[PDB]
């Protein structure tokens, strides 16, 4: 009961992907031939971690997700992979020709081939589900598949699953590794395209994520590896609620609930702490108003951005760990009184809490330490918009000159489709003003 | 309760034929892009095969 | 992902050849074909340009209206290893002129070079696309070349096609109307290929004469063009993204497609860095200085620390801002490879998508409007059932493209 399916899409969705899962599967003792000793319950369960985890005869805990790329060399490391022998190899959907980081190849020219394929393949497992719950959508915004088929796929699944919920985890480009200069296109495409489909997104900056490892894990230049093991400690956090349990668990839908005041208003900014080196871990425990007071520091953000310039409309804290509500009140006491949070004037100004008691898990031979406590902080902010800011304005620059746009439009689309794309980006961005206005 | 039904199958509906239209009108203008694409290269050996009868003149 | 290689003319039959002895000995291949080499890392890419009795064959296909040159290439080094079939020459040549190339002595023979690509391509998994080495003054590599791009296009209208371009240059004339075949074939090259890296021979024999000192042979001006076409080609030939991808980002305008290489050296990281964007080193006889980069793309060899290359491109960018145009963020994209060039222990090779250029076509229209303005050996061209509006059609296309050149140059964010 209360399924989840997970969908990767692209480079990046399945690379994320494999982070993620190696990672579950240590955090519920799963082997990577599938088989958990810990589960007496052979063939089936409703246990927390059946949310994500499917069962069959032989004691194989598959699961509930499902791989595609456009082009196969990413996939195929998973297939040959450590963890080969955990999915069943049609949950690993593979192309011949990538997008090309073109948005048209992969919401149309290319992806139109496979997309048939991929929702028979969603429809399999959920057929296995008691009670579906909804989607989870890892994808870049920069490449051709993440942002061309992922749209595609969104508008797929509101058609064939109604308003069932869909989660987004979007790495949001960074000029420093990236490999497309027309990344401002496909972001903006796909944004404007899912925007109606998605209920809840958790955008990712790369760049955040590559000064994290930098500065506080002494990375002198970070590896895709490097940066999916931290990305998959906040999917970890944040999904913690839906795969253990817990008195004072507290479940994602529940944050949702405060998180989102409005269908378009619904891009959470997250921060996590802690992010520690095993050097420095070493005779230094920190606390839990150490790692709370550190969700306050923007140098923590998955998103560049400056909450202190912007006013709040939510604040959630999901701690893990050994974490009781005595200190976790004190420590926000603390920070009520030294921090600027400044909320609009038509929400309430309270934190909400949830305490997972399962500390986190580190995937052995990483530069993550292992910390008995950790906590991510959920908050809707108008800051959040800076982010549409930045990559809007790259997308003028070179919409401008008209620059690239031909590849685009070889490929069958309009120049209709950026102007109207980019007008809903704006509209986006004049809704995070009027939120912040006080009332009349 | 009927409502609300009423309006999630409107987003349905509306879902699918708004992406039925993107997949129709893409389809026509790759398929254009493309026909005109060979319809140049039909010009020059229409160019070419006179360029070789007025050799032989 | 493999990649169909075509060689035409005279040029594109040596400079093709001295390409495949430079990645055939990266890759561990002998002259027979056989691999003896040390890392896997050799094979992981190699069936990119290679075919596989546990043997590695060219996918190319040598194509020439004379077997003299292509006789030279079955005797040299690494002559055997190519296909047999894929040899396509015919006899009575092209004596250097566009017309024959591209309508008369090669139209016979071009459905015969076709019937080899859709062999060849009939094998791949998935094929990328083609690309073309020949020469811009001839008339085989000129004329049939660009006559063979327009029919591959036909049959593969959504594949890649590039080409290795040799532009003409009187510092190394072998003929007088080179000025006419370069027009000619630029005329086509706007049209019917993705990316074109022009080969400037006025470059490479001014760095043969300058830089490396040598009061030059055609040898020694390909050594420059193997180094060149080896480190263009490394990351598709070595692990660490396919020609569409690569021609999306690097084509900002369809028309706008003409590249100028970079080569260093001809040590560290910075001096590395610094000698590779110098003028002295582009294989394009034209001043980046004088105009703007829309897009570049630069490729590191050797062991070298990646956190150094990252800070000095990103300085070079900062200290020369105005070379950059402003409105297309983020137009410089790097790569490191680990495996170092043959005889070098760092290198480092760049290809960019300069408004500069505009000097390599204004130089080839001045030599031809000096020629067209008294209709200067216009009967070899005539004669093979031309007229004259081709000629100045030609010519307007080629000043259009100069135009276009400079209004990107022009252009401001503001
Ligand atoms: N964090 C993170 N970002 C990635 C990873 N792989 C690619 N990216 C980012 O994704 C963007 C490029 O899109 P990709 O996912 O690589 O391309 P794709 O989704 O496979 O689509 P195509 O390759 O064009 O068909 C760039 O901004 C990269 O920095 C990854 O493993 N981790
Ligand atoms: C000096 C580097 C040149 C190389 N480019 C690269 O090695 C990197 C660094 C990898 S990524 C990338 C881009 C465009 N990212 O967005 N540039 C390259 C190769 C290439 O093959 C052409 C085929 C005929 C032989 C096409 C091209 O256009 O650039
Ligand atoms: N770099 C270089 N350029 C060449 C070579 N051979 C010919 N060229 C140039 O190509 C032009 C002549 O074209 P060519 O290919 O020889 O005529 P084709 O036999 O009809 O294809 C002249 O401008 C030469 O400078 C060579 O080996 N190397
Ligand atoms: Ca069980
Ligand atoms: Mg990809
Ligand atoms: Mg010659």
């Amino acid at each position: 009961m209360r399924e989840c399916i997970s969908i990767h899409v692209g480079q990046a969705g399945v690379q994320i992907g494999n982070a993620c899962w190696e990672l579950y599967c240590l955090e519920h003792g799963i082997q990577p031939d599938g088989q958990m000793p810990s589960d007496k319950t052979i063939g089936g369960g409703d246990d927390s971690f059946n949310t994500f985890f499917s069962e069959t005869g032989a004691g194989k805990h598959v699961p509930r997700a499902v791989f595609v790329d456009l082009e196969p060399t990413v996939i195929d490391e998973v297939r040959t992979g450590t963890y080969r022998q955990l999915f069943h190899p049609e949950q690993l959907i593979t192309g011949k020709e990538d997008a090309a980081n073109n948005y048209a190849r992969g919401h149309y020219t290319i992806g139109k081939e496979i997309i048939d394929l991929v929702l028979d393949r969603i429809r399999k497992l959920a057929d296995q589900c008691t009670g579906l719950q909804g989607f989870l959508v890892f994808h870049s915004f920069g490449g051709g598949t993440g942002s061309g088929f992922t749209s595609l796929l969104m508008e797929r699944l509101s058609v064939d699953y109604g308003k069932k919920s869909k989660l987004e985890f979007s790495i949001y480009p960074a000029p420093q590794v990236s490999t497309a200069v027309v990344e401002p296109y496909n972001s903006i495409l796909t944004t404007h395209t899912t925007l109606e489909h998605s209920d809840c997104a958790f955008m990712v900056d790369n760049e955040a994520i590559y000064d994290i490892c930098r500065r506080n894990l002494d990375i002198e230049r970070p590896t895709y590896t490097n940066l999916n093991r931290l990305i998959s400690q906040i999917v970890s956090s944040i999904t913690a609620s839906l795969r253990f349990d817990g008195a004072l668990n507290v479940d994602l839908t529940e944050f949702q609930t405060n998180l989102v005041p409005y269908p378009r208003i619904h891009f959470p900014l997250a921060t996590y702490a802690p992010v520690i080196s095993a050097e420095k871990a070493y005779h230094e425990q920190l606390s839990v108003a150490e790692i709370t007071n550190a969700c306050f520091e923007p140098a923590n953000q998955m998103v560049k951005c400056d909450p202190r310039h912007g006013k709040y409309m939510a604040c959630c804290l999901l701690y893990r760990g050994d974490v009781v509500p005595k200190d976790v009140n004190a420590a926000i006491a603390t920070i009520k009184t030294k921090r600027s949070i400044q909320f609009v004037d038509w929400c309430p100004t309270g934190f909400k809490v949830g305490i997972n008691y399962q500390p986190p898990t580190v995937v052995p031979g990483g530069d993550l330490a292992k910390v008995q406590r950790a906590v991510c902080m959920l908050s809707n902010t108008t800051a959040i918009a800076e982010a549409w800011a930045r990559l809007d304005h790259k997308f003028d620059l070179m919409y401008a000159k008209r620059a690239f746009v031909h590849w685009y439009v070889g490929e069958g689309m309009e120049e209709g489709e950026f102007s109207e794309a980019r007008e809903d980006m704006a509209a986006l961005e004049k809704d995070y003003e009027e939120v912040g206005v006080d009332s009349v | 309760i009927q409502k609300a039904i009423e309006e999630n199958n409107n987003f349905i509906k509306m879902a699918k034929e708004k992406l039925a239209q993107k997949m129709e009108s893409n389809k026509e203008n790759r398929e254009a892009h493309l026909a005109a694409m060979l319809e140049r290269l039909q010009e020059k050996d229409k160019h070419a095969e006179e360029v070789r009868k007025n050799k032989e003149l | 992902r493999e990649i169909v290689h075509i060689q035409a003319g005279q040029c594109g039959n040596q400079i093709g050849a001295k390409f495949w002895e430079v990645i055939s000995d990266e890759h561990g291949i002998d002259p027979t074909g056989s691999y003896h080499g040390d890392s896997d890392l050799q094979l992981e890419r190699i069936n990119v340009y290679y075919n596989e009795g546990n043997k590695y064959v060219p996918r190319a296909i040598l194509v020439d209206l004379e077997p003299g040159t292509m006789d030279s290439v079955r005797s040299g080094p690494f002559g055997q290893i190519f296909r047999p079939d894929n040899f396509v020459f015919g006899q009575s040549g092209a004596g250097n002129n566009w017309a024959k190339g591209h309508y008369t002595e090669g139209a016979e023979l071009v459905d015969s070079v076709l019937d080899v690509v859709r062999k060849e391509s009939e094998s791949c998994d998935c094929l990328q696309g083609f690309q073309l080495t020949h020469s811009l003054g001839g008339g085989t590599g000129s004329g049939m070349g660009t006559l063979l791009i327009s029919k591959i296009r036909e049959e593969y209208p959504d594949r890649i096609m590039n080409t290795f371009s040799v532009m003409p240059s009187p510092k190394v004339s072998d003929t007088v109307v080179e000025p006419y075949n370069a027009t000619l074939s630029v005329h086509q090259l706007v049209e019917n290929t993705d990316e074109t890296y022009c080969i400037d021979n006025e470059a490479l024999y001014d760095i043969c004469f300058r830089t490396l000192k040598l009061t030059p042979t055609y040898g020694d001006l390909n050594h420059l063009v193997s180094a060149t076409m080896s480190g263009v080609t490394t990351c598709l030939r070595f692990p660490g993204a396919d020609l569409r991808k690569l021609a999306v980002n690097m084509v900002p305008f369809p028309r706008l497609h003409f590249f100028m290489p970079g080569f260093a050296p001809l040590l560290t990281v910075p001096e590395l860095t610094q000698q590779m964007f110098d003028s002295k080193n582009m294989m394009a006889a034209c001043d980046p200085r004088h105009g703007r980069y829309l897009t570049v793309a630069a490729i590191f060899r050797g062991r070298m620390s990646m956190k150094e290359v990252d800070e000095q491109m990103l300085n070079v960018q900062n200290k020369n801002s105005s070379y950059f145009v402003e409105w297309i963020p983020n137009n410089v994209k790097t790569a490191v490879c680990d495996i170092p060039p043959r005889g070098l222990k760092m290198s480092a090779t760049f290809i960019g998508n300069s408004t500069a250029i505009q000097e390599l076509f204004k130089r080839i229209s001045e030599q031809f409007t000096a020629m067209f303005r008294r209709k200067a050996f216009l009967h070899w061209y005539t004669g093979e059932g031309m007229d004259e509006m081709e000629f100045t059609e030609a010519e307007s296309n080629m000043n259009d493209l100069v135009s276009e050149y400079q209004q990107y140059q022009d252009a401001t964010a503001d």
